[PDB]
């Protein structure tokens, strides 16, 4: 993919490729409240990195249109005002206010570093991407069980990670510090660069983390002792020993001296750690700061928080950001996602059925159960 | 020529003369080297007055709103035919201007187009 | 219910949303007062000395209460005029000071201490029945876990409350609540959410109430303070209050 | 206007005096109130993401002019005249911001 050929691609996918109907299907919620749509905030960013907000269009035909004039880099979802933004110029200092929202996470690769040994920085590989894998279930099915929020859009970011929407009503009302609880209650992961454990867990798990914990065990045999082998080396197993109380290093070292395979030093370790009983929970810490999802609160706090809308161009990659069906979630595989190079193609090899053509389609196909779901659950309400 | 003068006091008279003005102070005088007291008047100010657009044009005889979306042409119109003729006011100028309220009076906006009318 | 009673006291314990309309004496007046500085003073005073949740502190500060005839503990028979009374007694004694309690900010912070941990105590002499009429009463709707479903999460209960027995857990009983009243709870992960309801045993749930109460409270002071002007004017209440 | 009200008596002790006149022009200062930033009971204090109206700002203008005529004139070896005039600006400066009250108060 060529990046100088951006500029050339933008304006016919905004113009054939970009799903406007369900766009405007979702961000309007059924019309039900009066200026919803016509009160949320866009964010556009334009060649050269030119940044514009506080846009607010009037309904499909005005967004439609203003789009394909400006044929932004990047478009960012805002939160719904107590005013149209495109006036908040005119409304009286301090009665411009962020009402509404969904509720939304972004997970990055690039926040796995220090512990992912196959890439790094913006390197992704099919070794790593089992990290998200599990991220999506561990997350998602408290969002399903421990909070009951019903309607879930898992998005692609199109090249680090992946960010959810949560757009149940009262996901949308929750407050900045409804939102913040929310999210550290999420969190377990808690440290920088500065610090090694970064999980001390009580002697009591919390349910929750039970059931995150149950998640990883399934993936973590394959994960870390198969694909990224974190005991391949000395420079490596040196961290997780760094990892565990000094009492037994000792132990360790010798019997990762007469071990061939990561998954025998992990036998080993775990018995030698069973046979040491506070420390009982030590490797489910490791587990977890090698597995467990890193949530930044600055994200997901702030009423007023601008993230990547689906079905975006990523400005380097090109991909799509696509939306991830939960079920097939196993399946996806983030180097297959359309890039618009390819669409584009797609597309000048062939009115409302023109992304039907292309690699797209199951993807919109996705968005529009999706949205489905969300028409459901506004009627029979 | 330009005429240099230090002003300390005003006068006006709204009922007397309208649109002049009397500034008293001190000018500089060279044949007598000395400041003397002259007074400057100053005329033709012109009223200034802003009229408020509405958001949907209004039926006065029954006070219910028509619907119709109020550009400033129409309250141009509206001034032009009505008011102008109804107050005798032969030549005035009208503008578009953009101006702040933030004082008591109910129903302004904070910042809104107002029509300016200079006559 | 004699001569001039009604249903406008149905529970012990409320969270003083609406001012009295009554005429009452200065008499009356003075000695509500009064007594009820007296009660928060000892509150305060209890609350310096002995720890809360101590036994001295309970049996101390139902002396009190008993001394100056305010009511504490409910009573299963009906609302009798005796009892109508005393909870007329703390509601308008309240709002009296209330009028005296909103001039400054430091003035406006012990108040709200003391009426705090006073509404504490009677919360923590509710059975659990009493608890329930006032969690309703007030449109709290918080519902209270059958004991089904309690052995249906039994694990997930028990792993929840620090600190709670087998046994001691089977004796205790829950309460659903959504999430966003408990986020002081919710927040450091210890009590379990299921489908957006928290299961708050018997102890956390007071929290959660006093958490309401306070915000009503400081909102009320902050009305009081704005309408002080129309109190200053009556000669008769100014030694008092101020 | 509250008036703690005097407490009669005979004082043998010395007396401190201090001159609150700058009480309000600071109130307005501090927090915020203007004609742009109060929404019009006595109105709730404006929220700190406000930024500073005009009224605040102009009696923060004549305060901060004090205070540099002030330190103007605390340099030692001066003009006398330049010290008259600074003098009488500070004194005027003051008399404003004292006064800017009553443009909402009356
Ligand atoms: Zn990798």
């Amino acid at each position: 993919y060529d990046p100088a050929s951006l500029p050339d691609v933008l304006p016919l996918y905004y113009r054939r490729l970009f799903p406007f109907y369900q766009y405007f299907r979702w961000l309007n919620y059924g019309g039900v409240v009066k200026n919803y749509f016509q009160h949320r905030e866009f964010s556009f960013t334009l060649k050269d990195d030119v940044y514009v907000r506080y846009q607010s269009f009037n309904n499909q035909s005005e967004l439609e249109k203003e789009m394909q004039k400006m044929c932004p880099y990047k478009i960012d979802i805002g939160a719904v005002y107590s005013h149209r933004p495109s006036l908040h110029n005119t409304v009286k200092s301090g009665t411009f206010q962020a009402q509404e929202k969904e509720l939304v996470f972004d997970i990055d690769m690039t926040d796995y570093d220090d512990v992912r040994r196959c890439c790094s920085s913006a390197d992704i590989c099919p070794k790593c991407w089992t990290l998200m894998t599990i991220a999506v279930r561990i997350l998602d099915r408290a969002l399903a069980e421990d909070f009951g929020f019903k309607h879930r859009l898992w998005v692609y970011s199109g090249r680090r990670g992946v960010h959810c929407w949560v757009c149940d009503d009262s996901a949308r009302k929750l407050s900045q510090a409804e939102r913040s609880a929310v999210a550290e209650y999420l969190s377990v992961v808690k440290g920088g660069e500065e610090t090694i454990k970064k999980v001390q867990l009580p002697e009591t798990i919390h349910p929750f983390i039970g059931k995150s914990l149950k998640m990883v065990e399934r993936y973590f045999e394959k994960y870390a002792l198969v694909d990224q082998d974190i005991l391949e080396n000395k420079q490596c197993w040196d961290k997780v020993i760094a990892l565990v109380p000094e009492v037994a290093r000792e132990s360790l070292l010798r019997e990762f001296s007469k071990a061939r395979s990561s998954v025998e030093r992990w036998d080993k370790l775990s018995s030698c750690l069973e046979a040491t009983r506070r420390y009982s929970n030590i490797p489910k810490e490791i587990m977890l700061q090698f597995c467990y999802p890193r949530l930044d609160v600055n994200v997901s706090k702030g009423l007023n928080h601008l993230l990547k809308s689906p079905f975006s161009v990523h400005p380097k990659t090109g991909r799509i950001s696509v939306p991830i069906d939960c079920k097939k979630l196993d399946q996806f595989d983030p180097f297959s996602v359309p890039t618009i190079s390819l669409i584009c193609s797609e597309l000048d090899n062939v009115r409302t059925r023109d992304y039907k053509r292309t690699s797209l389609a199951p993807y919109i196909k996705v968005f529009e159960q999706f949205l489905d779901k969300l028409d459901q659950s506004r009627k029979g309400e | 020529q330009v005429f240099r003068f230090y002003w300390l006091d005003a006068y006006e008279d709204q009922y007397s003369q309208p649109g002049v003005v009397y500034l008293f102070g001190k000018v500089w005088i060279e044949s007598a080297d000395a400041y003397v007291s002259c007074c400057v008047s100053v005329k033709n100010i012109e009223r200034t007055v802003y009229l408020l657009p509405r958001e949907n044009r209004v039926q006065l005889s029954t006070g219910k709103d028509t619907g119709a979306p109020v550009s400033m042409m129409h309250v141009y119109q509206e001034f032009n035919e009505a008011v102008a003729e109804k107050y005798k006011i032969m030549k005035f100028k009208s503008k578009k201007v953009d101006k702040d309220y933030a004082f008591e009076i109910p129903d302004v906006p904070a910042s809104s187009e107002y029509l300016e009318v200079r006559y | 219910t004699g001569d001039r009673k009604g249903d406008l006291y149905p529970s012990s314990l409320q969270f003083y949303q609406h001012p009295p309309t009554e005429n009452i004496s200065l008499i009356e007046f003075e000695t509500f007062a009064i007594e009820r500085l007296k009660l928060l003073k000892a509150v305060e005073n209890l609350g310096v000395s002995y720890v809360k949740n101590s036994e001295e502190y309970s049996k101390k500060l139902e002396l009190e209460l008993r001394k100056l005839k305010f009511p504490y503990r409910p009573l299963h028979e009906e609302i009798s005029d005796d009892v109508y009374d005393l909870r007329r007694k703390d509601h308008i004694s309240h709002f009296i000071l209330r009028l005296a309690y909103c001039q400054s900010e430091d003035l406006r912070r012990w108040f709200i201490q003391q009426e705090m941990d006073l509404f504490k105590f009677r919360f923590g002499l509710l059975t659990k029945e009493s608890v329930q009429e006032f969690l309703k009463l007030n449109d709290l709707q918080y519902v209270a876990i059958s004991e089904d479903e309690k052995n249906m999460h039994k694990e997930d209960l028990m792993n929840s409350s620090f600190g709670l027995s087998l046994t001691k857990m089977e004796d205790t009983e829950f309460y659903k609540v959504p999430f966003q009243a408990a986020l002081d709870l919710v927040r450091p992960r210890k009590v379990f959410l299921w489908r957006g309801f928290a299961f708050i045993p018997h102890k956390d749930i007071v929290s959660i109430v006093l958490n309401d109460f306070r915000a009503k409270l400081s909102k009320a002071l902050a009305l009081s303070a704005r309408s002080l002007p129309v109190v200053q004017s009556d000669e008769r209440l100014q030694p008092l209050l101020n | 206007g509250l008036v703690l009200e005097p407490k009669v008596g005979f004082y043998d002790k010395f007396i401190l005096l201090l001159d609150f006149n700058s009480l309000y022009p600071s109130i307005i200062q501090e927090y915020n109130i203007c004609f742009t930033t109060v929404h019009r009971e006595i109105p709730e204090l404006p929220h700190s993401d406000l930024e500073m109206g005009i009224l605040p700002r102009e009696i923060r203008k004549l305060v901060e002019r004090r205070r540099h005529v002030k330190q103007l004139m605390k340099q030692p070896d001066l003009n006398p005249d330049l010290y008259l005039q600074y003098d009488i600006r500070q004194k005027a400066l003051k008399l404003t911001a004292n006064s800017m009250y009553g443009c909402l108060g009356f």
